[PDB]
């Protein structure tokens, strides 16, 4: 994986560059935002099951994809789709705090689109899933963290789509 | 970095991070803007760096130039200066990371297989960095030579 | 991080092995504690039996320090 | 059979056997059995040998010793560091 | 501690500490005395956020105070605050220690069991533990408090 | 390890003798109780839980034992020893099935006294927490079944001081 | 393994007590110490290498222990020497660091006085190779932490004899 | 392991020395009994089975011990019996052509003694199966290698006792 | 030795020995005279040997004996030379058992890790080893200087 | 062959190939006129080898070729024979390769299931195979016919 | 795998044949240049890593490709790639025993041209580096072996482009 300031480098790395200002100006603008993105991690690692269930119930229960028929009938499935939206929101809260997307290709979305065609599951139902708990995350985070933490949940959720 | 640290072990564990490792990356935002302009400032003396710690190291080690030495010749001097100017460049990367990091994949994990191929004296590449250890500290208030000074003793460390 | 000391005689009856398992029947290793009881039931399980047991590493009630 | 490949068992005593030979034995015999024993176990849980930094030892240290055995051994391999890092740590989760 | 969980990376490579880990211990270190003030403070007042953690926690959900309530009764409930008192303890353990690997070894490994067991109602205690995180915060400076609120958030975090 | 019908035959195996007519009276003697071994199996199991729960209750939980210095203080520990509780109940309900103790020895007696005196678990405790999963059993399962369940717990017991 | 940070906590977790005034003394005393550990850590680190070889040169070689008949003699063995050498100075290192030394008896010591006896590795010659390594770091580190790493050197040397 | 000529050059290793006479001496005696040695082992090796079958019927059955309540009674503990007197057979094969009995040591007898005493095999017993394979090899194999074969089957059975 | 080698192969497949194994047991013994022939010659020139061998090594390598090298001096020439003495040793060994079990666990295994640890360059110990190869084949008959070639180029093999 | 079985030892340890794995490469190839010249002789005279194994086995077995036997009849006899003309085939390439790969990949793993189906005695196939070790061994000199019978015992310990 | 001899086995056994004239005469042409593949697998493993040297230095390094942007840029890399090498040596040593270049397909090129687009490895600069170290090898094994040799490193790089 990588994060702001390894894309930095390694983007400097293959050129045998030292940083130069430009170089320098980027890693400020990630240094500037660092401890937002900390406190905001906080507020969703402890807030994680409530963001999850909450999420749920705005975008996925309550409706025939809980009932029989449904691909979140029966408590093994329900059990692997709100553990699928826990990987979503740890993973996002990563790329969050590494200011890169990098991780959700490498460890997420890779594969993931067939994986979900292969079993049946419903592509469109789970990006609600996500922009749900974005919903969620952003009033539980505040104005200082609301757009950084969002932007990775976008990028989950045109990764399926 | 710090960064990637701290996260891997936290994902390898399934967890969000903690506290405890929510603390040092604020330690490290701190840290990287004085970590970013030490960096910056090795950069700027870089060639004057490099050329004495080629001096230190040839009266230290005349062998390596020498009939029966890995660096003997004019040029076989050329690409060592340019081996310690590639070393000197990852230890600025190093420091403005706050981890060593890259550094390893970069320049340590497979150093000992390319020296011992082209047969070049590893512990004499090690005196190298030392000698640009004093220079660049040199240049460097004392708490910045001393932060500076951890990566270079890596450095140092790794080839052994 | 605490370790475990463990003897055990594992015999098998109808299997029948032709060459050197003298190892293999009867042995001493160190195991950690956090594979023994999986490793004493694999022991008894296959009719074994464990001559000794030995920490090797921990100290007996300790609150803290134990940790994996 | 001789369709499949070779399984490797450490069946030589290894263990620090001792005997009836000089105290200070050069050649000693038979601790190289364990050897190979040992580059082996590398090359069925990595597929090659490591790098030097990169191998284990203390835990080799002590199959050698005879202190624990083969499979305890390919524990220790298997939970370690490299492991993880090869082969964890850049996949999709399933795919690792 | 942050020792604890580095060295152990050490060792496990087999090798010396890193500048990035030996730089970690002396920021660590440094912020000591202030994360020594902290656990003082909320020390010397447990009496008090225990039992005002206590009527607190009874108002965001009783039902547990009630005929069918795992906390029914008068000693189904002192136990109730003890379990509090327990807990305000852990915050302060670790708050010294700088990470968690003391508070979790004494409790929150296997912790789902006990109570799972027991059929005290987990969930609610998270609660509980959010709450000693009110009284506590109203007894420090915003800078500690903080520092404090993140091992508070921790322990709601793993009863979930 | 065998049951009752095999460690019968086991006895005369190692003499040479076939089964006679006082080798089929044990057997009958087996046969006979066999039904009521059942049940009282599925309502040890079924009830398994709350077994436990009870027998902490009245011998081993409220005390010194889960205060700090006690060995079942740390939700490490305490989960440990209800694992162990689930062990006893589990072999015993096994035991009293097979109408012979001998699995009591071969899985759950052989080097369990000195691994306890090694870890530092009190023994006299864990006999206790032994003969109050019993008390329960022997309401739960009735007069048919009451006295041939106990053993197997009584067995345990003996076993460990 | 255990520290000075973590040592005091269990020591009062089996004793049920908050930290007190004493404790919280203890502590202190460790804290203050703590930037010079770090320092001296950094030197050894760093001369590893150097130290093993000069404490070898004073103590080891040129001797009837590099001869035939010798327990050093050997590539192999001359190799295993030199690799016990460098664990000493690693978790000495460690130990002077965490301020404890229950590492050393844990990860070190317990066991290794008869795994010498039974290889035939000379117990004396083995602590005039650590008491080489401490004479060595003692100058190199200096002042500030020569006694503290010293410590952890003479626990290694009589742990063995 | 090691043999006649691999015993000396350790011997001498471990002193540094070059072979000097009384070293070439002990390889001489080792070469020139050489030939005997191999048409022992192919004359073993040939009546393997006819050697133990022999041995068995002077020293081992017919009696108690196969009888109930003998350790070799049993097909399946009759079969473990005799698998060990190949081993004994087979390895003190290989300690005759090597001229050493180190290897007797190393993989036969280390632990042996007690691994019978824990699973209750009859030492005396199995001495006389070893001396009574040595009785019938001695007729077979001849004046030429009669003494020789002789002393490992004698090493065997005095490393029980 | 050969039978060394032979048997353990045979132990750990619980087995007499092949028709092969039986065969090269059969022709190596037909060459014991001509192999302790071979040993002697060598024996009783070891000094030539390694004397000639140290007077090339230094001329393809002249700074090992050069201020920063590891041969630099009178006595760090003298153990230099001794250690070529070892290894012609240990080759006498080798030809005489047929194999490397002794040459191996006295002189090989092991030998990175010594040398490493000494700051020994390896490769111009295994040019030392090519140097006695070329004085040593020089007192032999062909085939018996073929015979002995191959345990000096196993040494100059294990040595990388 | 040697050499197959030689090299999928050496790759399966990630090595090159030992002394002993050398050596045994030699002897064997030394053998390689003779074991031609074996496989020869026996190729030559197949078919009387065939017919006195053939004859050996119904005096032995005279029920094999009766009522209720597996090879009774004219056309029960010829199949029988033909078996018996296999297997001499395999012996002869077991023979020129120096082990039983081939043999054993052609001839017995499996053997055991294809007789059971057929319901064909399988120890009086082993008698049918001494018998033509008895003819074979009685048209070569005692080294070769040596040689050859190992070969035979083979197969007949894989019918077991 | 297969050699040369197997190779004849097998297409004879698939036939149901015993070998005949025309078999014998192939087996011969192997035998009769056996002494001197052994010789020439001699020579290149005892100079292995001199080869290496020598062929990377005339082929891959003093370029693009060990600087930034090019493939062996890297320790990391540069290790992989001169480890290549040592496996294309060895393995051509093996083809050139065994006199038969299955091994080569089994165990070397089987997926490698693909494994080599999917990471981007420069197959063009791999061949080279291939018939550099042929060139070397022809050097060092001399006039008898120069020509078997040299077929099993053109074998391996035609089967890459
Ligand atoms: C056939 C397998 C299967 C089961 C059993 C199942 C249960 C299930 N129970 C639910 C809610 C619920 N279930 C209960 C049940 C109870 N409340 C209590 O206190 C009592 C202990 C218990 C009644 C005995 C309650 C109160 C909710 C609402 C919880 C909420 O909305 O947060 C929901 C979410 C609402 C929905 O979308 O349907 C599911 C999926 N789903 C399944 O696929
Ligand atoms: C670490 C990164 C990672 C992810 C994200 C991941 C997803 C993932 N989801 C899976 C299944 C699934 N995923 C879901 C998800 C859902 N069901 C619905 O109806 C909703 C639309 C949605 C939840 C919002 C369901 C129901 C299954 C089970 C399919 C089955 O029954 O086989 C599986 C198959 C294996 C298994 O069942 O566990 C994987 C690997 N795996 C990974 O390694
Ligand atoms: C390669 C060297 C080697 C040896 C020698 C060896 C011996 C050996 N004998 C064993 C058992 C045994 N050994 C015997 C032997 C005898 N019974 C008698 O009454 C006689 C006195 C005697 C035969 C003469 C029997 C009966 C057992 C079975 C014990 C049981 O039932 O568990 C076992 C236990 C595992 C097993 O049952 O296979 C070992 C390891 N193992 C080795 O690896
Ligand atoms: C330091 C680690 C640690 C903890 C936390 C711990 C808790 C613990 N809580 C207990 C009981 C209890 N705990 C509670 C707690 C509650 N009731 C509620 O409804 C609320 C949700 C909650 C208060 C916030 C109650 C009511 C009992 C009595 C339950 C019973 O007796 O059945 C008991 C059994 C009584 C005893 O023997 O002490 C233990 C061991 N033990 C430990 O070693
Ligand atoms: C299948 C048969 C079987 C049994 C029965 C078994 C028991 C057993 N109990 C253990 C520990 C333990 N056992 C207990 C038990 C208790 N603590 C108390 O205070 C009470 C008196 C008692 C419960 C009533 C505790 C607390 C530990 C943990 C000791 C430690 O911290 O290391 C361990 C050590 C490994 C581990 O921690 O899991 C084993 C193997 N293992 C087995 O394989
Ligand atoms: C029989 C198995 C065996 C070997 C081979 C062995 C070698 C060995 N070589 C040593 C030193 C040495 N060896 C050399 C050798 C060389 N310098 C170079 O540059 C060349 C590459 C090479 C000569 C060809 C040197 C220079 C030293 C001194 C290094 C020092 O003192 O730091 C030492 C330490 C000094 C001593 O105590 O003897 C040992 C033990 N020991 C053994 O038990
Ligand atoms: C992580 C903690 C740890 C330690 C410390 C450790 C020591 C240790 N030293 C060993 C052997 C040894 N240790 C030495 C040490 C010495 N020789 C001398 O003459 C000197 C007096 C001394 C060096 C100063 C030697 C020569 C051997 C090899 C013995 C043999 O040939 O079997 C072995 C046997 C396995 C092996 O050979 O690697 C162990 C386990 N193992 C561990 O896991
Ligand atoms: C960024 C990671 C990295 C490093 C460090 C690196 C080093 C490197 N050093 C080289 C050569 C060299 N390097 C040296 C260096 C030295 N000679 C001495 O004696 C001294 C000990 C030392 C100078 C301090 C010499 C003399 C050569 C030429 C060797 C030859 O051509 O055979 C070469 C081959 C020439 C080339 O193609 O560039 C590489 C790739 N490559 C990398 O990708
Ligand atoms: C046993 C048979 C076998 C072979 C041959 C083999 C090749 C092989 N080469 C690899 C990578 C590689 N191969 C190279 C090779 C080169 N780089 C260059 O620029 C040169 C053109 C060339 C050397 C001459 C490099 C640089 C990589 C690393 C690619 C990466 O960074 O992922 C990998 C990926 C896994 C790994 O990195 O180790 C394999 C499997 N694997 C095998 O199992």
């Amino acid at each position: 994986m990588q994060d702001a300031i390894t894309a930095v480098i390694n983007n400097y790395d293959v050129q045998g560059k030292y940083l130069d200002g430009a170089a320098l100006d980027k890693l400020k603008a990630y240094f500037t935002t660092g401890a937002v993105r900390v406190r905001a991690a906080a507020v969703i690692s402890s807030n994680a099951t409530t963001i999850i269930k909450e999420a749920a119930a705005k975008a996925l229960i309550y409706s025939d994809l809980t009932r029989p028929g449904g691909n979140m009938y029966t408590t093994r499935r329900y059990a692997a789709c709100i553990r699928d939206m826990d990987y979503f929101l740890r993973y996002a809260t990563y790329a969050m705090l590494a200011g890169d997307p990098s991780i959700l290709d490498e460890r997420v979305l890779n594969g993931l689109k067939e994986t979900y065609n292969s079993l049946g599951v419903p592509i469109a139902a789970t990006v609600g899933g996500i922009q749900a708990m974005k919903e969620v995350v952003g009033g539980l985070v505040g104005p200082d963290a609301a757009k950084e933490a969002s932007i990775y949940f976008d990028y989950l959720s045109s990764g399926l789509s | 970095s710090v960064l990637t640290k701290a996260i891997v072990n936290a994902d390898a564990e399934a967890r969000y991070l903690s506290p405890g490792e929510l603390d040092r990356i604020k330690s490290f935002v701190a840290s990287g803007e004085r970590r970013l302009r030490i960096a910056q400032t090795l950069t700027e003396a870089r060639e004057r760096i490099v050329k004495q710690a080629g001096d230190q190291l040839f009266q230290i080690r005349p062998d390596v130039v020498s009939p029966g030495g890995n660096a003997y010749g004019e040029k076989m001097t050329a690409l060592c200066l340019r081996d310690l100017d590639y070393y000197l460049r990852l230890v600025t990367y190093g420091i403005v990371a706050g981890d060593v990091t890259p550094i390893e994949e970069i320049g340590i994990i497979g150093v000992k297989e390319m020296y011992n191929s082209l047969q070049t004296p590893i512990p004499a590449v090690a005196e190298g960095v030392r000698a640009m250890k004093n220079v660049a500290t040199s240049l460097l208030s004392g708490d910045d030579a001393a932060e500076a000074g951890f990566y270079f003793d890596y450095l140092v460390g790794a080839m052994q | 991080s605490r370790y475990f000391k463990v003897t055990a005689c594992i015999p098998s009856l109808k299997r029948v092995r032709t060459g050197r398992e003298l190892q293999n029947t009867f042995f001493t290793k160190l195991v950690p504690y956090e594979n023994w009881f999986t490793e004493q039931q694999r022991i008894q399980k296959a009719g074994g039996k464990v001559l000794s047991v030995k920490l090797f590493t921990g100290v007996q009630g300790a609150n803290t320090g134990v940790g994996a | 059979t001789t369709l499949g490949p070779k399984i490797f068992k450490l069946t030589q005593n290894v263990g620090f056997r001792s005997k009836g030979m000089v105290q200070n034995a050069g050649v000693v015999t038979v601790e190289g059995s364990v050897q190979a024993l040992i580059t082996a176990a590398y090359q069925q849980i990595f597929g090659r040998q490591l790098y030097q930094g990169q191998r284990l030892k203390v835990a080799e240290i002590k199959l050698e010793n005879g202190e624990t055995t083969v499979k305890e051994f390919v524990r220790a391999l298997g939970r370690s560091e490299i492991f993880r890092k090869l082969y964890w740590e850049p996949f999709y989760v399933c795919k690792a």
